[PDB]
């Protein structure tokens, strides 16, 4: 029926055909995490007091920790979770190599200014970001607590900077009046225009003059070490079985076997010229496991004409059978082309009508049989040093030969 | 061009076996050829010798080879059996009766 | 298998592949076409006769020695020493096997090719050239030698007076040809290039598979883990387009090479049928100089022809 | 490069890159197609010579 | 050439090109093969003596 | 060593091999613009014998000329400025209609 589908007809002729591949299915899932499970010191920039500003970005080098959903979302009224890399819908079941929760506390009038395209205070060489900036933007409110009466003058921002500032670089200085034709240098005074801008927001002001704390993250992937992610049950591995393996944020599908080579003491992500992960180290122990995918194949169907019969014999290309061939049938063979089930075997020699490979040919006898090649009839002509053979009759034979010359013209 | 307008001795190009003739016919998108050929049918085995001794003189056939049905000797062409009496016009003489190997002794008639 | 090659085990990528119309069918059909044509190519260059002949055991061809061409039963594989030197002189697979880039075994094994060439040698040794047309006709080797000499305008009395010299020159030259072939290892460049060009093209495609086309990463699975579905369609499309362009380039180059290979195989078939089973009078088609005969020998993916010729050497000037 | 910004520059460079790459691919494939036929004609010329 | 045709003398164009990376090596290889073969093509049509 | 690097192997036998281009670097840079730069009316409204009263401020629109930023820093009494938005340092590089 599959061959009938692929031919898009109601009668197949003869010979080799093709269909989809074998694709043996996996069994289950394995998690592989370090057994050490401490608690992550999140929420420190979230609920204590007035934390920081744009003058001191929170350069928190978070060490090994276990962070999850429970500590975060401590206050429900957030703002737009402006995704840049991973979507905010899923933040668990993936581990980061590092994280740097940058923070600044300015008002929430201009939330879009943090974008690489949307500019503003950032454009005049303030706190900058690169073009990718894979972390999200957490613009959570800070009203009625940082909204000090008559203005939080201790909260302030830099109006301008003379020269170009690289992203993630601190420029906190006197910032004298180096501009202008008059050589004031921030000391003489006229049109000095210091970057100092203290805040005079009374709570009676609009919502554009109320503080909204902004924290952002930054990380990267495709690295062996990890430091922070959510919890999971790292069940023990399975030996030589087609499972779905996960190793601290990197997934896959294949069989895991014991390693034979030796890794360097700090090396845990070995690979070869195949440019794919050949082996990996255990997250808990020193055990190194080689990965090789579960077996593919090539499925082919052998049939005579539907005018004669409707039996078939199926061959799996390039798969040893002796073996991973699911169910069975009448007879199983071990030809060098792969596995073959459906046809018998016989040592008698016959010509070929249905080729298979490596000199094996099958045909209808009252059954589908298979054999090896037969080149032709054996012969041997007598020979001497003084013997000759001469003909006496002659026949006239005519044969044909067909040749195409012209194929149909076309225009578009 | 080389199969109809002439006769070619290139084997397995103008047909199968020795080539004699060919006739072309047309067909929708192309041509078909009929090849009139020529093949020998049945054969007999004979005993042969490369040269004939006569008065210390070696003889060589102008065409064909020498055959012998056991009784006497004749000379015939290569692709058909048609024996004829060995005569000085059918052969040419060079050298003597020791250089070649396998030469037999017989007589050649001269008119 | 393009569907597994473009995307692994993720049905969403397959559903995206259905948006590009019927294209995998064309690639699979063209690949089956080139495969079956390359399998059919050898049958018109080798199976030129339908009778496996066997030479008699006693070798008494007027002093000629043919030990370097006929099969040797001492080696279990029925190969002549020339064939064994041919097999010896001409010379990561799991990585290409793991991505659906499988290879297929040919229809004819090497033993059957050796049988065909041995049968052809027996036919051209013991039966002259009549076996290319009708029934095999037994002819002793000196007489066939004399007629082949008569074919090029030298009367047949010349051979019968210098038989031993002909045998000695033939045997010495046949002895020389083995060391002459084995001395220069760069003389087998055609088949070497044929193998390595295809091998490096396959390896180039496999290394091309792991190269991001301006997307977030190269692996589809982790990107599916990070990005949320209905905005990931704009993400995993450059992978598909780039891999399809690479596949189209690969199949076009394969077809281009197959055309030239089939043309060369047709030329080889005509040369075999016009220089082995006969004696051509075309200058520089079956050797060099006046042509006398040729012998075939098998080799991994192809043939090698020993052309036996004739050249006048010393001369003197006269008045005409 | 002076028009737009480097974040918004690569959104237009890609189309130029694809177009020029496609043109180069077409030229090279046509070159191969012509070269095969000229080699066949040269081989016939050598046989005639 | 790979880069001088595909781009100008700008570093971001070469940076955008190396994402594909292994494309123009095939281009240069095919052109060099054609050049060497067509150089060879006269030798077996003239140098016969 | 360059051929070894571009052949992706540690040995090269014989024969010619192709490597990257010469590509001599450029020396310096030259811009070119016409000498004539006509004056915009900033200084025309700046400089006058008499000035309008503060009861009604007369509107003027300046467009379609060359700015000549040096005319702003040309006058003598220079002790009252409040520059916002576009500084005089970053003035004469941007384009404005009026």
């Amino acid at each position: 029926s599959e061959t009938k589908c692929t031919l898009k007809s109601f009668t197949v002729e003869k010979g080799i055909y093709q269909t989809s591949n074998f694709r043996v299915q996996p069994t289950e899932s394995i998690v592989r995490f370090p057994n050490i499970t401490n608690l992550c010191p999140f929420h420190e920039v979230f609920n204590a007091t007035t934390f920081a500003s744009v003058y001191a970005w929170n350069r928190k080098r978070i060490s090994n920790c276990v962070a999850d959903y429970s500590v975060i979302y401590n206050f429900a009224p957030f703002f737009a979770f402006k995704c840049y890399g991973v979507s905010p819908t899923k933040l668990n079941d993936l581990c980061f190599t590092n994280v740097y929760a940058d923070s600044f506390v300015i008002r929430g009038n201009e939330v879009s200014q943090i974008a690489p395209g949307q500019t503003g205070n950032i454009a005049d060489y303030n706190y900058k970001l690169p073009d990718d900036f894979t972390g999200c933007v957490i613009a959570w409110n800070s009203n009625k607590l940082d909204s000090k009466p008559s203005g939080n003058y201790n909260y302030l921002y830099r109006l301008l900077r003379k020269s170009k500032l690289k992203p993630f670089e601190r420029d906190i200085s006197t910032e004298i009046y180096q501009a202008g034709n008059k050589p004031c240098n921030g000391v003489a005074g006229p049109n000095c225009y210091s970057p100092l801008q203290s805040y005079g927001f009374r709570p009676t002001y609009g919502v554009g003059h109320q503080p909204y704390r902004v924290v952002v993250l930054s990380f990267e992937l495709l690295h062996a070490p990890a430091t922070v992610c959510g919890p999971k049950k790292s069940t023990n591995l399975v030996k030589n079985k087609c499972v779905n393996f996960n190793f601290n944020g990197l997934t896959g599908t294949g069989v895991l076997t014991e390693s034979n080579k030796k890794f360097l003491p700090f090396q845990q992500f070995g690979r070869d010229i195949a440019d794919t992960t050949d082996a990996v180290r255990d997250p808990q122990t020193l055990e190194i496991l080689d990965i090789t995918p579960c077996s593919f194949g090539g499925v082919s169907v052998i049939t005579p004409g539907t005018n004669t019969s409707n039996q078939v014999a199926v061959l799996y290309q390039g798969v040893n059978c002796t073996w991973r061939v699911y169910s069975t049938g009448s007879n199983v063979f071990q030809t060098r082309a792969g596995c073959l089930i459906g046809a018998e075997y016989v040592n008698n020699s016959y010509e070929c009508d249905i080729p298979i490979g490596a000199g094996i040919c099958a045909s209808y006898q009252q059954s589908i049989i298979a054999y090896t090649m037969s080149l032709g009839a054996e012969n041997s002509v007598a020979y001497s040093n003084n013997s000759i053979a001469i003909p006496t009759n002659f026949t006239i034979s005519v044969t044909t030969e067909i040749l195409p010359v012209s194929m149909t013209k076309t225009s578009v | 061009s080389e199969c109809v307008l002439g006769q070619s001795k290139r084997v397995d190009f103008c047909g199968k076996g020795y080539h004699l003739m060919s006739f072309p016919q047309s067909a929708p998108h192309g041509v078909v050829f009929l090849h009139v050929t020529y093949v020998p049918a049945q054969e007999k085995n004979f005993t042969t010798a490369p040269a004939i001794c006569h008065d210390g003189k070696a003889h060589f056939p102008r065409e064909g080879v020498f055959v012998s049905n056991g009784t006497h000797w004749f000379v015939t062409q290569r692709n058909f059996y048609e024996p004829q009496i060995i005569t000085t016009d059918n052969t040419f003489v060079s050298g003597n009766c020791d250089v070649v190997i396998g030469i037999v002794n017989n007589t050649v008639y001269d008119p | 298998d393009c569907t597994m090659y473009i995307c692994g085990d993720s049905t969403e990528c397959s559903n995206l592949l259905l948006q590009y119309g019927s294209f995998c069918t064309q690639l699979k059909r063209a690949l089956t076409g080139i495969a079956v044509e390359q399998d059919k190519n050898t049958q018109e260059v080798f199976a030129q006769v339908k009778q496996i002949y066997k030479t008699p055991p006693i070798k008494y061809f007027g002093g000629f020695n043919f030990s370097q061409i006929l099969p040797d039963p001492s080696k279990p594989s029925k190969r002549s020493p020339i064939e064994d030197l041919l097999f010896n002189k001409v010379t990561l697979i799991c990585a290409q096997k793991f991505n659906g880039l499988t290879v297929l075994p040919p229809l004819l094994t090497d033993e059957m090719i050796a049988q065909y060439t041995s049968a052809l040698l027996a036919g051209t040794i013991t039966s002259g050239w009549t076996f290319g047309a009708g029934p095999a006709l037994q002819i002793p080797f000196p007489m066939q030698m004399a007629y082949r000499f008569n074919g090029i305008g030298v009367t047949q009395n010349v051979l019968y007076e210098n038989q031993k010299l002909i045998a000695n020159q033939f045997n010495s030259a046949i002895g020389k040809i083995q060391d002459s072939l084995s001395s220069t290892p760069s003389a087998l460049g055609k088949l070497q290039d044929v193998v390595n060009h295809n091998a490096q093209a396959l390896n180039t495609l496999v290394k091309q598979l792991s190269s991001k086309f301006g997307a977030i990463s190269s692996v589809l699975n982790d990107i599916l883990s990070r990005l949320d579905p209905p905005e990931a369609e704009v993400q995993i499309d450059r992978l598909i387009t780039g891999r399809l362009q690479s596949l189209q380039t690969y199949v076009t180059q394969q077809l281009i090479r197959a055309a030239e290979i089939r043309a060369s195989a047709n030329l080889a078939a005509t040369k075999m049928s016009e220089c082995v089973l006969g004696q051509s009078k075309r200058v520089d088609f079956c050797g060099k100089g006046y042509h006398l005969m040729s012998f075939p020998q098998s080799a991994p993916h192809g043939v090698v022809f020993l052309h036996v010729t004739y050249v006048p050497a010393q001369e003197k000037n006269f008045t005409t």
